[PDB]
Formats: C-alpha cells, structure tokens, sequence
C-alpha cells in the first residue's frame, strides 16, 4: 500500500540519532521554502534522556524535543509520517524494524553505509508487508523543493 | 551592529525564566517589582515567583514564610551550625562561614524534609493504607522519615509542629497527604508515644499538599518540583538565617580560633607504614 | 463446635463458655457468653474488635479519679495501677 | 554521671546567644517560637532575633523583609547567578550550586550595600558637608559607593529605590544618614543625571538609619553590626532566594553541561 | 586532673587514622615525616600514606604523581575553570575561587575517572567478554565511560594516554583491567 505522494509542505519527520547539522540544514531549507512550520517534529537518541534541543527557525530560536525512546516520540507526535534513520550499519536494522512497527510512518530514509544484504532484504520484505516506502540505504536521501529535504541533500543553504 | 541589523545568527548558550533585569523595571517571573510590592505579597510570594514562576495564593505564601521561620535555626550543636561557628572563629568572612555550614546539608543533616516528603508521597500515591505503609517500612528495615522526637510525644506535642499543623488545617483547602501522615502518626504513637510527626515530616507533607492543592500546579509540575529539591531549598534558605546569626554572634563574642582537644580524638594509626 | 473454636482462635480469647446452649432443627441459640479475652493482644485485633469494652468486676463503681489512672495506664509501656476499697482508712 | 552529680569542672569551648534548642521550647534569643508566631513577627522579626538578639519594631521587620525582596534576584548575568547556573548545569545538587554562586559575593559583586553603608556612615560621622564629601571622594580617586546607575537618571527613577525610600520616609522615626545621602545624590545628579542613589546605597544608608534610630540599639552596637558585616548577610540571604530559583530553573529546563566557547577566550601563552 | 587520675570515662567523639601530631614528630599513617623524606617518598608516597595508610611501591607513587600531572589542568573553558575564573575576577581570595571551581566537580564534570573505573570494574568482575560488555552497554543506552575523544583516534594517539599507558605497561606487574579496557 505504498503512496504516490511521499513529501509535502506539511510533512513532519522524526530524525533517529543526534544529527544537529543535518536537522538545522533541513530547517534552513524549510524556512527558505516559505514553509509554514518545521519539518522536523522530534529527534530520537537512545543515549540521553528526554530534553529539548534548540535550533533556528529563520532567525528565531525554537525547541525540538529529543526522546530517549521512539515510542514517546510516536505518541507525542501523531502527525509525523516520515522517519530519516541516521543509525549506523549496526543499528539501522533494529531501528528500521521498530519504526515499521508504527503505522503512522509512511516513508523511511536509511542513510547508513554498508548494511548486510540479508538484513536489507528483510527490511524490504517488512516494508512491502507494511506498505512503507524505503529510500534505500547508502543514500544521501532526496529533495522535494518547496516541500521537504532529507538530511544533507543539496549541501548547505 | 550585525546583530542589531539581524544579519548574523548566534545561538544563546543560556536560558533563564525567573528574572528579567534588561528592561526599565525589574521583573520577577513575568511580574514587575512594583506590582509585587503593591499586592502585599512578601517573602513567600517572591519565593513562589522565583522558584515556581507562579503567583501562589496568600495562604501558600504565608505557609512558606512560616516554614522558613520554623527552620531558621535549631541551636549550635548541629553539624552545619558547628561548621559555621568554627569557620567564623577562624577569622573568615560571612560568606565563607555560611558556606562551610551549608555544605554539610544533605542526607544525614538537613535532608529530612525532602526525604519525608518523598517517602510519604510514594506511600500515598500507591494504594497502600497507613498500616500497610508502617508494616512495609518495618519489613524493609528503614525508619519512617518524619516520625519520632527527642522528648516530645503525645500529651506533650512539638510546638512548631502544632503551629504549622493549625495553620495548614485552617487555610489549606485539601490536605490528603497530611491526613495520611497523621494516620501513620497515630499508628506510630500507639507503637511508642515519642513517635510523633516531626517538624520535617509535617513540613514535607504539607509542602507536597500545598503544591498539589493550591491550584497553581499540575500533578506533574508538583512531582517535578519535589524531585528537583524544592524542600532542600526551603531548608537551606531557612537555615541560612540561623547560620548567619551564628556567624554574627561569634564575631560579637570575639571567640578565638578553635582547635579540637586531643582527648576527644581517638588516634588509631598503623604501626609502621 | 469447629466454627466456635475457629472463632476462639482468630479472636484470641482465653475463656469461652456457653451456659446454656440450645441446639434445635431451627438452629443454635446462645444464651450466655462467659468470656475472658487477652487485652494485651488488642494491637492485633484492632479492626476485629472495633471499640471493645472491658467491664469492671462486681462491687463499687469505678471512681472518677481512679478511672483517670486507668486511662493513663495505656499512655506508655510503664505500668500505673491503682485500686481503692475505703478512702476512709489511714494507711496509704 | 559526674556532670549530673556536679563534681567535675570542664569549661565550655563554645558560646552562643541566638538560639536554645535544649529545653521543651525552641527559643530564638530569649523568645519562645510560640510567642514569635503569635505576635506576628515574620521573617524580619525572626531575622532581628537571630542576628541582632533584639525585638525590632514592626516597621523595622517589614523594612528588613522589603530589603530581602528587592535583593532577591537581579537576573542571570551577574557573577553569582552565572556560577550557580553553571554548577546546576554540571549536575550538582542544590547546596553545591548555591554555594558556588554565593562564594563570588564580596568586594566587586554583592558588597555594594556594605561598602555604601560604611562610606556614608564615615562621611556623616566625620561632620563634613555633602559637597565636602563629594570633593573628598573625587580627590582620592574613589567613586561614591551607592551613586551611579546605568539607564535611570531623572523622571525615570529606580522603582525599587522609590519603594524602599517611600517606606523609610513614611515609617522610620528619623533618617539623618538618608537625608545626607539625598544631599549627596542631588550634588551628583547635578554633576550628571544618572548618578542617583542605588538600591545598594539606599539600602545601606536606610539600614544604618534603622539600626541607629529604631531605639533597640546603641551607637556602639549599630557600629559593631555594620562593621561585622550584617549588610553582607542581608544581601547574601536575599540573593540566596534568586540563586536557588536559578538552580531550580536550570533543573526544570534540563540544560546540559556548559562549556565556554573557545572564540570568547584570548589564549596568550608564553613561547 | 580527674582524667589524669583515671577516675572519669569520657568517650572520644572523633576517630582518626591518617596523621598523628601529638608526639614530638609528625606521623603520616605510622610513618615519621623524617622517615618519609629519608625514603624519598614523593608526593605520591605521601598521598598513599594519607589516603590508604599503605607504604606503596615506588612505581605506584610515581604513577599517582603522573596521574596528578595529567589531570592538572585542561584549559579555562571547562565548568570548574570557568567558575574559578569568574570568582577570581569578582575579587575573591584564592580559597573562595578555588572552591567555587571545585564545587562543579561531580557527575558531569570531573566524574569520568570514577565512572569509568566503576563501569569497567563491574564488567570485568562479571564474566562477560569485552564484546558482551559493549553490546550490554549499547542495549541499556549507556555510553561506555572512558571511551571517546573529540579529535584523537587511532593512528593519531592521545599523547597523555600514550605516556600513562606506556608507564603502566612498563612498570606495573599485572594489568588485567587495562587489558580488558584495551580490548573494549
Ligand atoms: C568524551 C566525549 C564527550 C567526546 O565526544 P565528542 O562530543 O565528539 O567530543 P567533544 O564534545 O569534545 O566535541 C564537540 C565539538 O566541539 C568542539 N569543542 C569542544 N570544546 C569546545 C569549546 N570550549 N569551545 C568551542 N568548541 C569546543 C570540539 O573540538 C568538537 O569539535 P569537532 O567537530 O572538531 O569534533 C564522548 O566520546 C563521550 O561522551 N564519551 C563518554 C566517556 C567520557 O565522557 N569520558 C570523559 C572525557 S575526559
């Protein structure tokens, strides 16, 4: 049950892992796209407790929540429909499976380099069963000008 | 100049929420100092503004002030007062002596308010009854924090406890945790008369009740303020007055440098290291 | 009898006699309940006794001032006992 | 047992005068806590009992409480608040953070109340006129402690200063040193408009006036309390409120460990 | 003079075991100060006497002194140095400034030595292998304390670590926990 439209001007995403520069570049892209609200709703980082990381929306400082567990981010943000997965090759599989355990996510972007092929095939199988679009591993992501940017595509501003 | 024209972006490393001094008039948590003074909200109100960012009701502020009054000092024999007195007799300034006294405040000294509040809150939030709480505490091998007095008992109550209890009863809207603590107290006094609710225990339970029932707080905010150490701050601020009084008293008395007697020290050293 | 003995055991009595007892197809009728119970075990049967009363023995009613010593008897673990026969006497 | 029988002499190594906890009643300077509470002696009255061993009049206690409230906090940019915030963001407990903030209170930060009180008392007691005092400070290369603001000059007075000064003028019996300070203030504001009496200077002079004219003190006692550092204690007790508020605030915000940026540090090492 | 006769018992309220100054010579944990200096026990030897009441071997004392040298300072930007600098610029004396800096030392600043020691000791005392330890730390969402530097990596050694580790390998009799940490 894959969707034709993956990104839009209202698409909100969850970033797995602390990628401050990538999220800030996403927000800068969002601001120069005249987007109403930021596309990064929350971040997931297992190694710290819940807090709020401060980013820039244009010239004004804003707070984006950072959750230790993905479940908290999923519960507190039902509007998120994309997850850019910044886990390493040893953590991309488990994080992606846990994400596919949540039905609100329609698209997952995997940035990790060097996933074993069998694990990737299992990811594809579960994505096909769940109807989730996977922007395959070993990628920078994608860009939809005016709507959404995945991580570090297009460089900086 | 670049920030004035807003062409450079730099993140702010600090975030504050209690006081604004940049503007014309000083602001205590969104409230100007003159509006603080014209509403007859004193030490308790200013403390509520600076610590909780709330305008507490008048009885809440008065209860906070009463708590500061009862914990102001408890003689020179305690660890903090002793350290303050020794630092003062060593010729140090007020800040050094006060700080030496304050740095003993923690688990064994000065932490009974926070510990009592935490223990009673954990007991009451669980569905266990006061008798089950007492039995669980006895089985766990730990004494109930906030129970037991030197010489006061039933038919000889602690006067600070009675004063605070009388106010909280007549002014606080609802005190479920205080009633729970009083049931635990009557159980323990049936066990042994001196096992009455302490000033620390009553202050802790009544402060939790004030946070949970004054209407200015949610359950999560009150729990967070208990966890952060608001009662540690209450005891520290109250006892700072007594420690400064001890410093001033030692300076007036012109007490000389103190050195502990050797007969009071047991010297047990290795034979030949 | 088994039920009565279980009641004896779990209510911590010491002396439990029925005189007389009536057994009938209708049921059982108790007419007198001669009973002495362990007062010191009150801390176990607080709920199971409610507000239990200990009547004084036969004789003169308890003095208003002796009852004050009786009340203070339970204030602490120390024992404080007083009993009167005839205040008119000289030896105290 | 020997002490109970009273056949052994050992002198006491400590002397105290402010609080007695041994007896059935807690006692603040010869006053039971019940009598403290039933006579409505609040924070100011307890402070007077514990610091000066006196029953100050009601207006003195209210003035002490107002002094505590006006010095409660002055934002996070000051040295003590900065250190308290940094210690709180380092994960330390309340006492450690409050202590780190308080330990910066002294000559350059916090000691303006005490310095202003000493300076104005020394000038007033010597008999020199305010113009002579201003000229004497100018020749010595010393700024008058308590004189100078950053923004507020004239027709926009410092509101804390106004509140305290109104209370002092309405409730104190006599304020000679305050009038001397206002004379000095008029001279210095004729010099340049922002040289107004600070909250520090006004608190110092009004505390001296209270401590000399409330009737509970002699001149020697008031001078001794000023010299020992009672106003340092006033500022410390007031600012402990704000420092604890800053600690609780940094704990609420869940701020991480602080690290000063390298661009703000000038590294000049020998070679 | 009642106590001299032995007519009175008064329990001692304090107990000490590190230093004795009552006698005609200063004693460090049973060892006279002249014997301390005669044996050429450095700062590390005195630290061993005062903290552990032990006559440590010479390499142990020198390693303690090296550890003190390494942790001597790490610039003005850290929390403790920042607080010391702020208090010094506020006109306070040496004790107040040093104390204001030291009171930041705790869980987030300055607690990495103790946290790393406790973590590696608890791992090594249990039977888990280094890989199991790494996976177990990862599962609980805990970073291994004592691992990770901002700019230094392999084929770019941290020089302080290199000096300390070279000394430890050269002079220590056995380093089981160091071997475990190097596998990790
Ligand atoms: C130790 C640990 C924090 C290092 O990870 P890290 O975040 O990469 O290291 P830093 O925090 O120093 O790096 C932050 C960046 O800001 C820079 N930076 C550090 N201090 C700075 C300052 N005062 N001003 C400006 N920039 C600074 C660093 O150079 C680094 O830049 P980079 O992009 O060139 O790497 C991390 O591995 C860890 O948490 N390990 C746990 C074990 C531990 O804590 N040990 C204690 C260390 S002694």
């Amino acid at each position: 049950g894959k969707s034709t439209t993956l990104f839009s001007r209202h698409t909100k995403a969850i970033v797995w892992g602390m990628q401050t520069r990538a999220v800030q570049g996403m927000l800068d892209f969002d601001y120069v796209c005249s987007r109403d609200e930021p596309s990064v709703a929350a971040m997931v980082y297992p190694f710290t407790g819940d807090h709020k990381q401060k980013f820039y929306w244009g010239h004004k400082e804003i707070l984006i929540p950072v959750f230790k567990n993905m479940a908290d981010a999923m519960r507190k943000h039902p509007e998120v429909d994309v997850l850019i997965n910044f886990a390493s090759l040893r953590s991309a599989y488990d994080s992606t499976m846990e994400t596919m355990n949540y039905a609100q996510i329609r698209t997952i972007a995997i940035i990790a380099e060097g996933i074993p092929e069998a694990l990737t095939r299992k990811l594809i199988k579960k994505a096909d069963q769940k109807g989730v679009t996977i922007i395959g591993p070993a990628t920078v992501g994608g860009i939809k000008p005016g709507c959404f940017k995945i991580g570090n595509t297009g460089g900086m501003l | 100049w670049a920030r004035e024209l807003g062409l450079i972006r730099k993140p702010a490393s600090f975030m504050t929420s209690i006081c604004d001094e940049r503007g014309q008039e000083l602001i205590y948590a969104g409230m100007p100092i003159t509006e603080v003074f014209k509403e007859e909200m004193g030490i308790g109100g200013v403390l509520g503004l600076l610590w909780f960012q709330k305008r507490l009701p008048k009885y809440s502020c008065q209860f906070i002030e009463m708590c500061l009054m009862v914990t102001a000092d408890h003689g020179p024999a305690v660890s903090g007062a002793h350290n303050t007195i020794i630092c003062a007799r060593a010729g140090k300034d007020l800040v050094s002596s006060l700080t030496s006294g304050l740095l003993t405040i923690g688990d064994r000294f000065g932490g009974a308010l926070d510990a009592a509040a935490k223990m009673f809150s954990k007991a009451f939030d669980s569905g266990i009854i006061p008798m089950e709480f007492v039995n669980k505490m006895k089985k766990e091998g730990k004494l109930i924090m906030g129970i037991g007095h030197r010489v006061k008992s039933i038919n000889n109550p602690d006067m600070r406890v009675q004063i605070l209890k009388d106010y909280v009863r007549q002014h606080f809207p609802a005190t479920p945790l205080l009633d729970y603590a009083l049931e635990v107290e009557k159980i323990t006094t049936s066990k042994k008369p001196n096992l009455i609710l302490n000033v620390a225990g009553l202050i802790g339970v009544a402060f939790v009740d004030m946070l949970r029932n004054c209407g200015s707080f949610t359950r999560e905010e009150a729990d967070e303020y208990i966890d952060i150490g608001a009662l540690n701050g209450i005891f520290v601020l109250g006892r700072s007055m007594g420690f400064i009084g001890h410093y001033l008293d030692q300076k007036r008395l012109k007490q000389g440098l103190y050195r502990h007697p050797w007969d009071d020290i047991s010297y047990v050293l290795p034979e030949h290291m | 009898i088994s039920g009565l003995f279980n009641f004896y055991e779990d209510l911590y009595f010491t002396y439990l006699e029925i005189n007389p007892l009536v057994v009938t197809k209708d049921g059982v009728y108790v007419l007198d309940l001669a009973a002495k119970v362990d007062a010191t075990a009150d801390y176990i049967c607080k709920v199971k006794w409610g507000d239990i009363e200990f009547p004084p023995p036969f004789g003169r009613e308890a003095y208003p001032e002796e009852a004050y010593i009786a009340d203070l008897d339970a204030k602490s673990g120390a024992s404080l006992k007083l009993t009167l026969l005839n205040p008119k006497g000289r030896i105290w």
